[PDB]
């Protein structure tokens, strides 16, 4: 509900930056990766991951919130049967914060009635803003990790390592986190000259065994306008201060 | 509209076949009947993306005039009299986690 141009202004101002690479994983902006398991709650893991990231960046605090509470209590979404990121944030505002996952443990598909007064203090957001599909790098650099949607395919669920560029999904279907962008020099075996390969760094919610310890790299250009699998057609980021 | 909700997925979806195949094979094995069953048709299948892949099958099963694969598997034929063929409908819920080369049968309740 806010305006990107006005927000980015106060967080960026002048401070020019390098489009080649920046990784919040090396700047206290990414909390540990979790696992949704058997239950379609990526939309929640994505959201909550974004807010934990905001606390580590702005409050210097390291907390892990409860996506269970969000799954049980977000009447805008459909718990383990899907949801939207912006609905997630929406309800966080109404609920008035979410409890630490230490008091409200995750149990995925297991039957579970919602209960808000289940922790001493809750953590919430002031509001959230949407990021233009041509500002992800800028956004990431001065605002922080972004909760995004992306179209996933089998070639994706089978990713192991490196900067992926396999086949995409049919339509947007999975929710993830954008925690940065990198760049690797790779000598073309035919011209024998090293070429620059840019990419985005994504945090998934399928555990640490998947991909590179839970993360995956996606091919992109220096400006980051190339959004493979439409990654980012849905891009939101919570504000807590 | 939603991320992470169960989607349709076509009948010839190779990933599904494998999913069904597993389900059925698992069944005949769990069944105590000396005759192996097998699917008449796939009514309504849906695939949900999660920490792995989840399938939801609605199929009509039937009893065939065959042994428990000790054969092939492989297509016999269904029993000629509908009472030995004991046709019915089942709902399978398979859960595959490929990057862990594992697969399960979460739910298999028949009518």
């Amino acid at each position: 509900q806010m305006n990107y141009e006005e927000v980015i202004k106060k967080y960026r101002g002048e401070e020019n930056f390098d489009h080649a690479a920046y990784d919040w994983r090396l700047h206290s902006g990414v909390t540990p990766v979790k696992d949704q398991k058997n239950c379609g709650s990526c939309w929640a893991f994505s959201s909550i991951g974004s807010v934990e990231s905001q606390y580590a960046i702005r409050k210097n605090k390291l907390i892990t919130l409860s996506e269970q509470e969000l799954v049980d209590c977000s009447f805008k979404n459909y718990g383990c049967n899907g949801g939207l990121i912006n609905n997630a944030f929406e309800d966080m505002i109404e609920l008035g914060g979410i409890c630490p996952d230490g008091d409200y443990p995750y149990v995925s598909d297991a039957p579970n009635l919602c209960n808000i007064d289940r922790c001493t203090e809750k953590y919430g957001i002031k509001n959230y803003l949407s990021v233009p599909d041509n500002k992800l790098k800028e956004a990431l650099r001065f605002l922080g990790p972004i909760s995004i949607s992306v179209a996933v395919s089998d070639d994706f669920a089978f990713y192991k390592e490196g900067i992926f560029d396999g086949e995409c999904g049919d339509q947007l279907n999975h929710a993830v986190m954008l925690v940065g962008f990198g760049m690797k020099e790779i000598v073309n075996p035919l011209t024998k000259k090293g070429e620059k390969h840019y990419y985005y760094i994504i945090k998934n919610s399928w555990g640490q065994q998947w991909g590179e310890r839970g993360f995956i790299n996606i091919e992109t250009d220096e400006s980051g306008l190339m959004r493979k699998c439409g990654l980012g057609t849905d891009a939101f980021i919570p504000l807590i201060e | 509209r939603l991320l992470g909700a169960p989607v349709p997925v076509d009948e010839n979806d190779e990933g599904l076949q494998r999913a069904l195949q597993f389900a059925m094979a698992e069944y005949n094995r769990a069944s105590n009947d000396k005759y192996s069953s097998r699917v008449v048709r796939v009514i309504s299948a849906k695939r949900q993306l999660v920490s792995g892949i989840k399938y939801i099958l609605q199929v009509e099963i039937g009893r065939t005039t065959c042994p428990k694969s000790s054969g092939d598997l492989q297509s016999c034929e269904f029993h000629d009299e509908p009472e030995m063929a004991k046709y019915t409908t089942c709902t399978f819920v398979v859960y595959s986690i490929p990057w862990l080369n594992q697969i399960k049968l979460l739910e298999s309740k028949c009518q």
